[PDB]
């Protein structure tokens, strides 16, 4: 029932080498989870 | 189906305003939540505590 999110912003096909990602949220939700989606921000 | 109370301040008891508050806990499925608050107890060093 946790909701992790880990997460890192480390400026420069994707390139090659090692960074681990350290916890962002802690969340207690409870929520379920079986599908996603995501979301974009388009040219007007 | 509705009517008003009144309380004109020369009511006596049993008839002034009461104003009543009530708290309901429950513990769904929640791993931790909202707890008590915390006894401190100071920090000593350099011995064997
Ligand atoms: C998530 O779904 C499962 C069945 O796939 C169910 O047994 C479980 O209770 C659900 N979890 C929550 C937090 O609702």
């Amino acid at each position: 029932g946790y909701f992790k999110i880990y997460s890192k912003h480390t400026p420069i096909d994707l390139p090659q080498g090692f960074s681990a990602l350290e916890p962002l949220v802690d969340l207690p939700i409870g929520i379920n989870i079986t599908r996603f989606q995501t979301l974009l921000a388009l040219h007007r | 189906p509705l009517r008003s109370y009144g309380f004109r301040p020369t009511y006596g008891v049993g008839h002034q305003p009461y104003r009543v508050v009530v708290l309901s806990f429950e513990l769904l499925h929640a791993p931790a939540t909202v707890c008590g608050p915390k006894k401190s107890t100071n920090l000593v060093k350099n011995k064997c505590v």
